[PDB]
């Protein structure tokens, strides 16, 4: 929702209606990468006019959109850093300190695990960043937190995906809005009849 | 980018070209069955609950 | 070069009609008319039909009389009445045929080029048995063995026409099967299906235990074409159905969970609905 | 000519170059044959191209009368490498005029489709009905046209 | 000589009955399926050979006799699940 | 289809079809207002019509007519089977849309079990079933007529 009200940037004036121009132009650019993955989202966020410009102006915003983009994930590393220490510096980041970071990490990792289901972490040394270990724990706790649907493996060094091929995760969204209908019907069931 | 189908191995240097099933039009259209029917249980039951 | 025939239901009731205008005085058991067509392009159509008096005798069986006068007058009387309808051949009943029918044959094919026959069953009417046509060809036999004439079989079918059809529903008026049904019907609809599917299979080994004893010659024209029944039935073994054939039934089995919980959630609101009627009466009665 | 109609009539072209050289060389007559094939290179170019439609012929038969070949039968039975069979293959494939798949890792060419579970399963009972059902009333009712020419 | 069971023969029973080098299967089961005795097709990858025999001929009684065994198996079958299915699906005949 | 049957004009001052033996002339035939008009009573009189059915015609009538062999035991072709089913499940969905805000808008606006919801209306627990109940004979039928073929033909 806060993504989709953004699309719409058509005021330059700040008054006492507006904010300022400047830091809406960061609210609204951090936020259009959530919403939708990529289905033409650049379209919005590079094809555009009148944000264009104002990324433009920026440094920062303008090398983390490319980062995202082009998928340079050695500097998207970087620049995800900058805007956290950054983040510090607002009035309403409560929400966002703990949560836009794990988000935008989950989100860098998924599209990188696509296009490969052969993927091997010695890659990983030099394409994504630096280190070993440090991105085996990190696959390992959020394939532990039930979200990035791949397994991982150690002594092949091959991170086997496991994706579904849009029949078995279909099949998993009837048994979750069905039982959760069904514990409704059941418990409406009971409170009648006495 | 969806500009083409297939699947590339980092092990092995493998390029893979796999199709894909169609979209099926007729199991997520019951998807939308179920919001239907949850909204529905809803209704009945704060009607149950305001009149017993 | 007959694909079927399609025999209107006018002209069987005409034999059973004749069945009947014979059997008070006559032991002849056996019905012999004369066939009227309309013979359109391929397909074979009779729309109506008459008889001509017919006599056997059991003794030499080759002796039989036609009425001749009697067939071009009445032909003729009908041409006069329609100048649509004529003639296709002939027709006789009973399920074994006598002879005669090759020797009834070749001297009407004088009338009709394509002449055919149809053997309908007023009394062996039980089990699922339609009406059968043969036809009229002229081979030696097969390719060394002796010439005869071998009355080849044409598939048969039935088909009415407008008011035909109209006209019968309002006859029956007994249980009269209503068209797409409720579950109860389809399923009977398998179980005489598969009534008629052994009683054929019974039968085929029945005239097979016939020929294995060697009391009858055989015809080497049925073997290979029941032995190509036999190498030609499906084999289920792996990835061309046990992957297939649960991709349909766990996609049948998607929409039959939809019934589960539709119409739990309608009689439960018919449920609510009288519970809330029931007990504000009751409160309000007194 | 009736050689090279269909169903490969054992066809090879180098069985086809030793065979019939005395008629691409002197013969009898041999009037249209040195004006058309065995000249300069306008001739040469006629053999390249009556060997690629030989070839030509012989991709066709091999997709209709088979499931899956290795890549190295298939370069010894066209008289040339595996670089030329592959782009010549790569060729046809782009003119979408034989339609098959190949294999780089293995080197099994296939020539059949994955086929579709609707289209698997409708082909099966389509196969199950009309050799089950329309033979099968065809039994019952020869055996009942040989009780009349059996007995009596 | 096997009825239908594993129709999937390989090459080395070819080569063993016909007394036919593994380099002439290949051309022998093209003229094959040129003439018309057989419809099936050639794997490779397996180096075996798919057969859907579609032409019939003339059989002896010793094929005759295991031909009713299987009939009858056939009859014993059918018959059995026409049983299963009368007595479930009584109550909704009708 | 109906027989008529004249009557004489000299008993004009007595009973015309007179002289009640029964009391079974009454349901049988119902004169309506096209046929009272021209001729009905006063020039002829109507007569009552039964059909004679019997065995051996009646019976195999309907031996031949809608009868079957294969049609119990034969696939409905998924083709169109399933892609059928699209289209009534997307038709149900939309009654499903329907359904949610009429009844309890309804219910929790005025009690009163009437009005234009009752004189003119075609939205009740009549319509959402009967989709439902077409989409189960279409499909328990061709889920099972699937199954005997697994044992039968192999």
């Amino acid at each position: 929702q806060a993504a989709e009200l953004f699309l719409d940037t058509v005021s330059t004036f700040t008054s006492y209606e507006l904010m300022d121009y400047k830091t809406f132009v960061t609210y609204t650019v951090y936020v259009s990468m959530i919403a939708l993955e990529r289905p033409d989202l650049r379209e919005k966020v590079i094809k555009g006019a009148e944000i264009l410009e104002v990324l433009h102006s920026l440094p920062a915003v303008r090398q983390y959109l490319f980062s995202l983009y082009e998928c340079r994930y050695s500097v998207f590393f970087q620049s995800l850093a900058v805007v956290e220490q950054e983040m510090k510096k607002d009035w309403l980041f409560a929400p966002h300190y703990r949560y836009y970071v794990r988000e935008m990490r989950i989100h860098a990792y998924s599209q990188l695990l696509e296009s490969y289901r052969s993927l091997t972490l010695g890659y990983m040394a030099e394409a994504f960043g630096v280190g070993v270990e440090f991105i085996d724990q990190e696959l390992s706790r959020f394939i532990a937190a039930g979200r990035l649907h791949c397994k991982i493996d150690k002594v092949n060094e091959i991170v086997e995906t496991n994706r579904p091929d849009s029949k078995n995760w279909q099949y998993q969204e009837t048994i979750k809005k069905g039982d959760l209908l069904l514990n409704r019907v059941q418990k409406l069931s009971r409170v009648i009849n006495m | 980018d969806k500009k083409f189908h297939g699947i590339l191995d980092q092990g092995e240097g493998v390029l893979i070209i796999f199709d894909e099933p169609p979209v099926d039009k007729t199991y997520e259209a019951a998807l939308e069955t179920i919001q239907n029917m949850s909204k529905v249980v809803d209704s009945l039951y704060n009607k149950a609950k305001k009149l017993t | 070069a007959v694909q079927k025939v399609v025999v209107h239901p006018l002209v069987l009731l005409s034999v059973v009609d004749h069945f009947n205008r014979i059997g008070k005085v006559g032991n002849q058991k056996r019905v012999v008319g004369v066939l009227l067509g309309s013979w359109q392009k391929k397909v074979l159509d009779v729309s109506n039909s008459f008889a001509v008096p017919f006599d056997e005798d059991d003794k030499d069986d080759s002796v039989w009389f036609l009425d001749h006068d009697y067939l071009e007058n009445m032909y003729g009387m009908f041409k006069k009445v329609n100048a649509r309808e004529r003639i296709v051949g002939w027709y006789h009943t009973g399920p074994k045929l006598h002879k005669n029918d090759i020797a009834i044959n070749e001297l009407m094919k004088r009338y009709c080029p394509n002449s055919v026959l149809v053997i309908i069953d007023v009394k062996p009417k039980d089990l699922g048995l339609p009406t059968e046509a043969y036809i009229s060809v002229e081979e030696v036999h097969d390719d060394g063995t002796p010439t005869s004439k071998t009355f080849e079989h044409v598939t048969s079918e039935i088909g009415a026409e407008e008011a035909e059809e109209v006209g019968v529903e309002h006859l029956l008026r007994d249980i009269k099967d209503t068209t797409v049904g409720t579950l109860s019907q389809r399923i009977t609809n398998q179980v005489h299906g598969l009534k008629g599917l052994n009683s054929k299979l019974l039968d085929i080994r029945s005239y097979l235990e016939k020929v294995a004893t060697g009391k009858l010659p055989i015809n080497h024209q049925i073997i290979y074409q029941l032995q190509d029944v036999f190498n030609l039935l499906p084999d289920v073994s792996l990835q061309e159905f046990v992957k297939a054939f649960y991709l349909k039934t766990n996609d049948q089995m998607v929409v039959v969970y939809l019934a589960s919980l539709i119409r739990s959630v309608v009689a439960l609101h018919n449920l609510i609905n009288n519970k809330i009627a029931n007990r504000d009466a009751e409160k309000k009665e007194g | 000519l009736l050689k090279l109609f269909t169903t490969m009539e054992l066809m090879r072209w180098s069985t086809l170059v030793e065979d019939y050289g005395m008629e691409l060389r002197k013969g009898s007559l041999e009037s249209p044959a040195t004006d058309v094939f065995g000249s300069t290179e306008e001739g040469e170019k006629r053999w390249k191209d009556l060997k690629n439609r030989v070839v030509e012929h012989n991709i066709r038969i091999m997709a209709k009368y088979y499931t899956r070949i290795t890549m190295k039968r298939m370069a010894q039975l066209l008289d040339l490498s595996v670089d030329e069979s592959e782009a010549f293959l790569s060729n046809l494939v782009v003119n979408k005029t034989i339609f098959a798949k190949v294999d780089r890792l293995a080197g099994i060419i296939n020539f059949q489709r994955p086929k579709d579970p609707n289209n698997l399963l409708n082909d099966w009972s389509q196969k199950l009905n009309s050799l089950m059902s329309l033979v099968n009333k065809t039994t019952h009712l020869i055996a009942k046209e040989e009780m009349i020419h059996n007995l009596q | 000589t096997r009825p239908a069971n594993h129709r999937q023969l390989t090459f080395e029973e070819i080569a063993k009955s016909a007394k036919i080098t593994v380099n002439e299967v290949e051309l022998l089961v093209m003229k094959a399926l040129s003439v018309g005795l057989v419809k099936g097709s050639i794997d490779e990858v397996d180096k075996r050979v798919h057969m859907t025999w579609v032409q019939p001929r003339v059989l002896d009684l010793q094929q005759i006799k295991g031909m009713k065994d299987r009939l009858e198996f056939w009859c014993t079958d059918v018959k059995s699940m026409e049983m299963l299915v009368e007595h479930q699906a009584h109550d909704i005949l009708t | 289809i109906d027989a008529f049957r004249l009557i004489n004009a000299n008993m004009m001052v007595l009973g015309h079809e007179p002289r009640q033996t029964t009391s079974n002339l009454g349901h049988l035939n119902k004169p309506s207002i096209q046929a009272l008009i021209h001729g009905l009573n006063r020039h002829y009189y109507s007569i009552t019509i039964n059909y004679r059915k019997n065995e051996l015609e009646q019976k195999m009538l309907l031996n031949l007519h809608k009868k079957s062999w294969m049609e119990g035991l034969t696939l409905q072709d998924y083709s169109e089977h399933c892609k059928h089913n699209e289209s009534v499940v997307k038709e149900m969905l939309e009654l499903a849309k329907n359904y949610n805000k009429a009844v309890e808008e309804e219910d929790k606006m005025t009690p009163e079990q009437l009005a234009i919801k009752n004189v003119g209306k075609q939205d009740p627990k009549r319509h959402l079933e009967e989709h439902v109940d077409v989409l189960m004979t279409s499909n328990i039928v061709q889920c099972l007529a699937a199954m005997l073929d697994t044992v039968v033909f192999k």
